[PDB]
């Protein structure tokens, strides 16, 4: 039946939201370890083969998601791996092929960590976070206030995270990292999914803004290029700042330009036929013909 | 706080621990492949799914799913080809702590339950493993998709297995796509001549490196001299034919540079990066001529592209470059070529295909080259 | 015809909003409020009742129980009330999907939480009930704004808040604040989705009964909701590892 095909895949994605967060625990004990032995190492050599016994221990425990060590979730993987729902099967080869690979995982996640110690990286994490935070909210409520203080409010925030971006190739990468371990863009992009009437003078300011932060986020940065790139479709629409930061996409990115899709280059030669707005399609052709 | 001493020994720490926790990793990975071996022994005896492991039935649905994803997942295909490819592998040790930790995940997921390759390979030949391998190859439009798909025939086929043979000539026969899998092995032949050709023209490409896996496999197709691959490799019966064995010949004189390197300049178009595909090449050739086929001799001999010239070169050249730096690859080289030459003339009592290898290896040359290569031995160094 | 107002409402179980707004802006018109049974509370500790106006305009009320023990001894009118009932909710749930604000804050006056959770906990009505209403529950309440979506692992962490030693315990402990204030209203939905998954997993075959699947369903979605909104801490999303696998 198919109720209980989607019970099935339900459980299987709580399955790996939890253990997202056993992975996160791992990282967390790893970093407390470290922290620790840091500090007693400092108290203002480093004993690296404790550390490297304690990372082999925390694989071993109370972190098993069944009782028998593993054999019932590798049984059960097995048993819906058999089931012929595609989704089903999909999501369970998933997760047996993510079982024998914890240590991987963890180590990969681990080099990914940053750590925030200097009190400036500290303000500007406090206010990364209270700003997005209130930028989500105001734009859950979106019906309440779209055609009051939100206009201004918001267009207060936008210029802030603008300015928080920073100036500076080193400061920079630092920033648009940090942005990214936030969630801004995610933040921008559901801002700019936002229902809004075309006679209004301050949503079109907002918007501009929107558009100047994503295009300063992904400047330079092709983690980022490429992480804006996998949400192209918001970007596909007759406007003129949407060709301006599909052009700072896929400014200076061989890995993009050269893998560009046809409908993606079509679309710009339709909207110069029919409508020929300005030069934005034409300089988006042409950043996209060369790259690095 | 020191941040800049922080970060130091932070990265100090990943380092450390991804240098110590390599074998774990090894092992731990290992061990998924002894489950997929025997699924069955996670369940309990007598029951519905033991019997569904049991006889084969989870590699079988694996099998099909895999193919089924090729374009909804690319990485899960990806994934799982990479794994039967593991699959089809030798054991490895991996340290005594990886023994210890592939030993203690057995014993807690398993309780207590050339040969071994073979039933391995027959095994998932019978699971529809070969039939996989050509679907994939046949319609995938991702080129690691296709490596993996040649990696995963080339590991089926390792050995020389006649049952995998039988199969895959079965497959060729019967199925009526065999026309686009010749189609597409053609396509990928000739697109490696015409960049090998570029590239020389310009004097190293994926269309090129692609060469040796699937080189690898048409040898391995007719290993063990396999007549009905053999001659299926140069006609297949089919509206349109295309010969396998003239464009390994014609992909060999290209890159080897034609007319100009039979002439004496081997040597430049010849170097350390290319010497093995050169090698492989060689081998692919002699494995068609073995046995002997005498169709396939009778097209290497009378080629219009005139390759013999080149082989005949490949043994009289000394390759100047590359020899004085491997002169073990040049001796693999000579090796390959006279197995070759020999192999042309497997038995052939008549004087045709020998009168023309003598027209470009003329006598005296070739007693000068032995000569010498038996005067090297006191030069040898330690060499296979 | 509420069954097609209610796809008409969603396309692709993606909602729109629009033809969301359009659908809300009639069918919770007062003019056309004689369309929807009205339901409400009374103390008669508290019974719940529902009170509808026939096509002649003739008020008639009467207790859920009472509706589902009649349908269940042969009456086709209680029966086409419970499903005219049933399909009422889930137009109602669709209009408030993916955050539909205009419909929930109307909705939510009439349907309060400990109503919902009354009516879906209670084991005398038919389980399509129970379905409807765990289904309003998690379309109505728990997707609201204070509710967010949480990332499981964060790769920012300031070097001040890393304990030196961390253990399960003390891992979930930094956020229990939160928790706890959402558990001040969630307690009784989350005891009842334990309880329902206990005793779906105690059963030797937990989806013999089709009437059961549809209400396994919603219980085990409204689960996953709560888990992804950071509702439990590692402890008990470990101990429900077992009761999931289990199932
Ligand atoms: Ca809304």
């Amino acid at each position: 039946d198919i109720v209980v095909m989607e019970t099935k895949l339900k459980i299987l994605e709580i399955l790996q939201f939890i253990l997202n967060v056993r992975l996160d625990y791992r990282i967390s004990y790893l970093l407390s370890v470290f922290k620790k032995e840091f500090v007693e190492v400092f108290p203002m050599n480093m004993n690296l083969d404790r550390i490297g016994e304690q990372a082999e221990a925390m694989f071993g425990s109370m972190l098993e998601v069944d009782d028998e060590g593993g054999r019932m979730f590798l049984r059960v993987l097995i048993h819906l791996t058999m089931h012929d729902y595609a989704p089903l099967v999909s999501g369970a080869l998933q997760l047996l092929f993510k079982h024998f690979s914890q240590r991987q995982e963890a180590m990969h996640t681990f080099k990914q960590v940053q750590l925030l110690i200097s009190a400036q990286d500290v303000e500007n994490y406090k206010v990364i976070k209270s700003e997005l935070d209130r930028l989500r909210t105001m734009v859950e409520k979106s019906e309440l206030w779209v055609d009051s203080e939100n206009y201004q409010i918001v267009k207060g925030i936008l210029e802030r995270l603008n300015k928080m971006c920073g100036v500076g190739e080193q400061m920079r990468k630092k920033q648009q990292r940090l942005l990214k371990n936030m969630d801004a863009h995610k933040v921008m992009l559901d801002l700019l999914q936002i229902p809004y009437d075309k006679g209004d003078a301050k949503m079109m300011e907002i918007l501009r803004y929107t558009h100047q932060f994503l295009q300063k986020f992904c400047a330079g940065n092709p983690g980022n290029q490429a992480l804006l790139h996998k949400h192209l479709h918001l970007f596909l629409t007759p406007g003129l700042l949407e060709a301006e930061t599909m052009q700072h996409i896929f400014l200076n990115n061989y890995q993009l330009c050269s893998e560009i899709s046809e409908p993606v280059l079509q679309h710009f030669v339709h909207l110069l036929a029919t409508h020929g707005r300005h030069v934005q399609y034409l300089d988006f052709l042409h950043t996209v013909i060369k790259a690095e | 706080w020191d941040y800049k001493n922080i970060i130091e020994k932070l990265q100090d720490i990943i380092t450390a621990l991804e240098e110590r926790l390599k074998p774990l990793v090894q092992a731990e990975l290992s061990v998924l492949v002894d489950v997929l071996h025997w699924p069955e022994l996670l369940f309990l005896e007598g029951s519905e799914a033991y019997q569904r492991c049991e006889s084969g039935g989870f590699l079988s649905k694996l099998i099909q799913h895999t193919k089924d994803l090729m374009e909804s997942e690319e990485k899960l295909c990806i994934k799982v080809l990479r794994t039967l490819q593991q699959m089809l592998l030798k054991k490895t040790k991996y340290g005594d702590r990886g023994n210890q930790l592939r030993k203690m995940l057995l014993q807690n997921y398993l309780q207590n339950r050339w040969s071994a390759i073979a039933a391995t390979q027959c095994r998932l030949d019978k699971e529809g493993a070969t039939k996989l391998v050509c679907d994939l190859i046949t319609s995938t439009k991702n080129e690691k998709i296709f490596q993996e798909s040649i990696g995963l025939a080339i590991h089926l086929l390792d050995g020389g297995n006649t049952e995998i043979q039988k199969s895959f000539h079965n497959l060729m026969m019967s199925d009526k796509k065999s026309e686009r899998f010749f189609k597409v092995l053609h396509d990928r032949m000739k697109r490696a001549q015409q960049e090998t050709k570029s590239t020389v023209a310009v004097n190293m490409g994926t269309s090129v490196l692609i060469m040796q896996p699937i080189l690898r496999f048409l040898q391995l197709l007719c290993e063990n001299h396999n007549r009905d691959l053999q001659n299926f490799l140069r006609c297949q019966n089919n509206k349109t034919n295309y010969n396998l064995v003239c464009e390994t010949l014609q992909f060999l004189d290209i890159m080897c540079g034609s007319t100009t390197g039979g002439l004496g300049l081997l040597g430049l178009y010849i170097n350390e990066d290319n010497v093995g595909l050169v090698i492989q090449t060689l081998e692919t050739l002699t494995e068609y001529c073995q046995g002997p086929c005498h169709e396939n001799q009778t097209c290497i001999v009378t080629h219009e592209s005139n390759g013999i010239d080149i082989i005949t070169a490949l043994i009289l050249n000394d390759i100047s470059p590359l020899c004085k730096y491997r002169m073990d690859l040049v001796l693999q080289l000579k090796d390959n070529a006279s197995k070759l030459l020999l192999a042309l003339m497997e038995s052939r009592h008549d004087s045709e295909n020998a009168e023309r290898i003598l027209i470009s290896l003329r006598p005296q040359e070739l007693v000068d080259v032995i000569k010498k290569a038996y005067l090297q031995e006191e030069e040898r160094e330690n060499s296979e | 015809f509420l069954d097609y107002l209610s796809d008409l409402c969603v396309s692709n179980h993606i909602a729109i909003p629009v033809t969301q707004e359009l659908i809300c802006k009639c069918v919770l018109d007062p003019k056309n409020s004689d369309i929807l049974i009205r339901t409400e509370l009374r103390p008669v500790e508290e019974e719940v009742w529902l009170t509808w106006t026939d096509k002649n305009n003739e008020h008639h009320e009467k207790s859920v129980r009472q509706l589902a023990q009649e349908a269940r001894a042969g009456n086709a009118h209680d029966e086409n009330v419970l499903s005219y009932y049933r399909y009422q909710l889930k137009l109602f749930a669709r209009m408030c999907l993916d955050r539909q604000y205009l419909a929930i804050d109307e909705i939510s006056q009439q349907l309060g939480v400990d109503l919902i959770f009354l009516c879906m906990a209670d084991e005398m009505l038919p389980f399509d009930l129970r379905a409807s209403f765990c289904h309003l529950m998690l379309h109505v309440h728990v997707d609201r704004d204070p509710q967010e979506l949480v990332t499981p692992v964060k790769f920012a962490r300031l070097w001040t808040e890393i304990p030196t030693a961390i253990t399960i315990k003390d891992y979930d402990s930094n956020l229990n604040a939160s928790r706890d204030d959402k558990k001040n209203k969630f307690a009784n939905t989350m005891e009842f989705v334990e309880d329902y998954l206990n005793n779906v997993v105690s059963e030797a075959v937990p989806f013999a009964n089709e009437e059961k699947n549809k209400l396994t369903f919603e219980v085990v979605s409204l689960a996953h909701n709560l888990i992804y909104f950071g509702f439990y801490s590692f402890s008990e999303l470990l101990r429900l590892t077992r009761t999931l696998l289990g199932i």
